[PDB]
């Protein structure tokens, strides 16, 4: 498990790292723990939290892409084809760094 | 704080 996105995410300041990694864990966990709830599979690119606290942060959007999200015009979508396994892998990597 | 919509 050697993620370029997670390594980049860890290069942020402690404060920003915490803020962004927290959001990333929530996006992952909501899908992992509610796999039949479609509402957790799409994130609006213009959502205030997402656009201001996640997207501007080096490494963070790439963590979503490595999890399996795809970028549409207005949303990032976790598609039907995407494995929980790859999603879980990135969640686990980020959580280690938050405990670290 | 809504993260989705």
């Amino acid at each position: 498990s050697a993620s370029p996105a997670v390594a980049e995410l860890c290069q942020n300041t402690p404060e920003t790292f915490l803020e962004a990694s927290k959001l990333l864990l929530t996006y992952a966990d909501n899908i992992l723990r509610n796999p039949s709830d479609e509402k957790y599979r799409s994130i609006r690119i213009g959502n205030t939290a997402f656009s201001t606290r996640l997207l501007p942060v080096r490494g963070a959007v790439e963590c979503l892409f490595e999890m399996g999200f795809e970028e549409g015009e207005t949303h990032l979508i976790f598609p039907k084809k995407a494995s929980v396994e790859q999603l879980q892998k990135i969640r686990d990597l980020i959580a280690i760094e938050r405990s670290s | 704080d809504d993260l989705y919509g």
